[PDB]
């Protein structure tokens, strides 16, 4: 706080811009940065080791640019799906892609941002995003035939109870609590779950940063 | 054949090239784009594409091309540019440096998905060239290019090969052609691209019975779905309601592949004792895409020899299609189904010709007027001059 | 003092001297020290078995809702607690650990036959 | 569960894997 | 695995004497 004597600390102000213009300028290349050693299973940038239920997928499995570098227009308006969701989701899961904006510091061409429209479980969301998780081996792209066989989807409606018993004392001090002002209804209090309604874990999330209202 | 010649290629690309540039110049821009590092307009490269003299310059415009689609514009090619550069081939040898950049493919960055393809294959079909024009062939399959009837063009040299086959195919080259005879089929006008199916659907399920799944899909515009012998038999289904199959070799190769499924069988050590390679390893890093319920195609065999056994001695007796050759009957339906394929390409690929004249000429506007402004902008900073 | 990030947060404080425990559930920043600063004082829980045979709880359920309305996060042994008392649902961990008690007894009944034999 | 679930789970932890378990005892016994 | 084409020489002798 303020206290009358108080010293000017220039070097405060002078390694905060020199830190931040440092970053910006050595700011890796994703090419580098996501590199994988695939004997050692060690990125060489970060110096981390990957985990071990991953390393199957990570040797069989491609990379989501190393399957759009070899599409024609690197691939807009195509489908991608990913073997995760294959394994876990019967229901049809697929990005669309928007945008696709690769990176050329990289020898292959495996690498880069990548944008689109998602659907998941089958329920699809009107608006183009982000996607992530790229760099994962997860990643399957669809043939223009078989298109047709994975965006059918056949519409199940949902099954859960809306509404579902309080917990056993708090039920109980909701009933005193209406005996007290004199309401004498004995209809069952309930608890609504339409608004409990959450995504499983697989969903994806979006890296777009929020706007704030 | 019939499409090169009768479509007048070679006039309308000499009517094309109107820009009037020079080698050096754009070499020497392009150079200093990538030592300062910035992006380099699509504009650019067209222009060098399209002033190419020599082989040398073809070279250069290989180098330059390679350097371009690892610079950020490098989703900004277009059509015209790729199509200079197939035409430059043209004009020198054709055969090897536009082979050599659709199976580098990613590097390069061409991907023709066009009537340019069509073009490439016609122009080895009048000189040969059969090795070439395959690989070529499997790489319009790799890209899944149909939409234009390049298909029977391309079912058609495909099938000249088919009958080019006698060999002992390995697990890559079984695969390559089941692709090759199931991406391209896609014909509903005959019975030999319905029985072309039935050889590529056959051939990969014994790819799949033979080895793995895996092997089926992996890089190929392949489905993981496991049914493939299933997606056969209800191709040979289809036929209780539809006249033809060709249907010779739809019998000759699944009898091959029922004979392989036979054989198996009994003969443990005779057919199942070629893989030595390493069983630690592989019984280590085994993997399982299928499920325990999910009825794996081994344990399905003898439905599959009854159904191919109960249904050809119904096709054979209903459609009467069998075919005395698949190579001439389909060489024949394709040849007869060119010329007016031709007259409606000839159409369209005019109409993308202007088009991409208008785009260039837009874009050369653009050039001019930015540069314009920028000297308008650097006489009124230079004439009178206040900076902070 | 000033911190970076972290959020409110229901957890107990581990009063007590040596092999006698004791908690505080508290209401507190997730940041700071177990036993230390606290936003609000919820309840008490005593591990030990009294003269009677219980293990006594008190919980202020007003301020405990006030404060879920606001945000703050459970930790297990808290969500043990409530669930215990009734205000929430059982914890599915305290049935999943019942069960494997279960067949725990299970299978020493049978080791027990077993060896009798 | 179902036992396509059952399946499935086995697919994904596969190798690392533990014996099934049934139905819980419904009371508990004594030593 | 690929190797890249040769840095070119596109000098002409004849444009700039
Ligand atoms: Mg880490
Ligand atoms: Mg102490």
């Amino acid at each position: 706080m303020a206290r009358k004597k108080v010293r000017p600390r220039l070097i405060a102000e002078l390694a905060r811009r020199v830190r931040a213009l440092r970053e910006q300028r050595e700011r890796p290349r994703d090419s580098q940065r996501y590199a994988l050693d695939y004997e050692t299973m060690m990125r060489p940038h970060s110096g981390n080791r990957l985990p071990m239920r991953a390393w199957a997928d990570v040797r069989h499995e491609s990379r989501l640019l190393q399957l759009l570098n070899r599409l024609p227009l690197f691939g807009l308006g195509r489908l991608v799906t990913r073997k995760s969701w294959l394994w876990q989701h019967d229901e049809p899961c697929y990005w669309r892609l928007t945008r696709v904006r690769p990176d050329y510091a990289a020898e292959n061409l495996d690498h880069g941002k990548a944008w689109g429209i998602l659907t998941f479980k089958g329920k699809t969301e009107s608006e183009a995003r982000e996607i992530e998780q790229v760099m994962y081996h997860d990643w399957r792209l669809v043939p223009k035939h078989e298109e047709e066989a994975f965006t059918a989807f056949t519409l199940v409606p949902e099954d859960t109870p809306l509404s579902v018993p309080y917990p056993p004392l708090l039920r109980a001090m909701i009933l005193a609590q209406r005996q007290k002002y004199g309401d004498t209804s004995t209809e069952e209090p309930m608890l609504n779950l339409e608004r409990a309604r959450i995504d499983p874990w697989d969903y994806p999330a979006k890296l777009e940063a929020k706007t704030k209202t | 054949c019939l499409l090169s010649a009768a479509y007048v290629d070679s006039h309308k690309w000499e009517a094309r090239d109107k820009e009037d540039c020079h080698l050096a110049d754009l070499a020497s821009l392009m150079d200093k784009t990538y030592e300062r590092k910035l992006p380099v307009s699509s504009l650019t490269i067209s222009r060098f594409v399209d002033n190419i003299a020599s082989r040398e310059d073809i070279d250069h415009a290989e180098y330059y091309l390679y350097k371009f689609r690892h610079s950020p514009n490098c989703w900004y090619l277009r059509d015209w540019t790729i199509h200079t550069w197939i035409r430059q081939c043209l004009k020198y040898g054709a055969q090897d440096k536009a082979l050599y950049t659709l199976k580098n493919k990613v590097q390069y960055g061409i991907f023709p998905d066009n009537y340019t393809f069509n073009l490439l294959m016609d122009y080895f079909i009048k000189k040969e060239n059969y090795k070439d024009a395959l690989s070529v062939v499997f790489e319009i399959m790799m890209q899944e290019a149909f939409e234009v009837p390049s298909t029977q063009l391309l079912s058609l040299y495909v099938l000249y090969h088919c009958l080019a086959e006698k060999t002992d195919l390995s697990w890559e080259e079984e695969r390559n052609f089941g692709a090759s005879l199931l991406l391209p089929g896609l014909k509903q006008k005959n019975s030999v691209g319905l029985s072309s199916q039935l050889y590529g659907y056959a051939l990969l399920g014994k790819v799949e019975l033979q080895q793995g799944l895996r092997a089926v899909y992996c890089n190929m515009p392949l489905l993981w779905q496991p049914g493939y012998l299933h997606r056969a038999l209800q191709v040979m289904e289809k036929v209780a309601s539809s006249p033809e199959d060709g249907q010779l070799c739809g019998e000759a190769l699944d009898v091959l592949d029922r004979v392989l499924k036979a054989v198996t069988a009994p003969a443990q050590g005779t057919s199942e004792e070629q893989p030595q390679e390493g069983e630690e390893s592989q019984r280590s890093e085994e993997l399982v895409e299928q499920l325990d319920v999910e009825e794996t195609e081994q344990s399905k065999l003898p439905q599959y020899l009854e159904r191919f056994e109960a249904l050809r001695s119904k096709l054979q007796a209903l459609g009467k299609v069998e075919s005395e050759s698949l190579l001439t009957l389909s060489t024949q339906l394709a040849k007869a189904q060119l010329p007016t394929c031709e007259a409606e390409d000839i159409a369209v690929y005019e109409q993308r010709l202007q088009q991409w004249h208008g785009e260039r000429v837009r874009l050369i506007q653009r050039e001019q007027e930015q540069r314009e402004r920028a000297r308008q902008d650097y006489e009124a900073r230079r004439a009178a001059k206040a900076s902070a | 003092r000033a911190y970076r990030g972290g959020h409110l947060t229901i957890r107990l404080a581990l009063g007590g001297c040596t092999n006698r425990p004791f908690y505080r559930i508290v209401a507190a920043h997730s940041k700071c020290p177990r036993d230390g600063r606290f936003v609000e004082q919820l309840g008490s829980y005593d591990p030990l078995p009294n003269s009677h045979g219980e293990k006594l709880v008190a919980l202020n359920f007003d301020r405990i809702r006030h404060w879920i309305g606001c945000g703050a996060h459970l930790s297990k042994p808290v969500e043990k607690l409530l669930g215990l008392s009734g205000f929430y649902p059982l914890h599915p961990m305290m049935i999943t650990n019942a069960e494997r008690l279960r067949r725990k007894r299970a299978r020493e009944v049978l080791l027990a036959s077993q060896k009798t034999d | 569960p179902p036992e396509r679930e059952l399946s499935r789970l086995r697919r994904l932890y596969q190798g690392r894997l533990r014996e099934e378990s049934g139905p819980p005892p419904e009371l508990m016994p004594e030593v | 695995a690929f190797q890249p084409p040769p840095k070119p020489v596109i000098v002409d002798k004849r444009r700039p004497q």
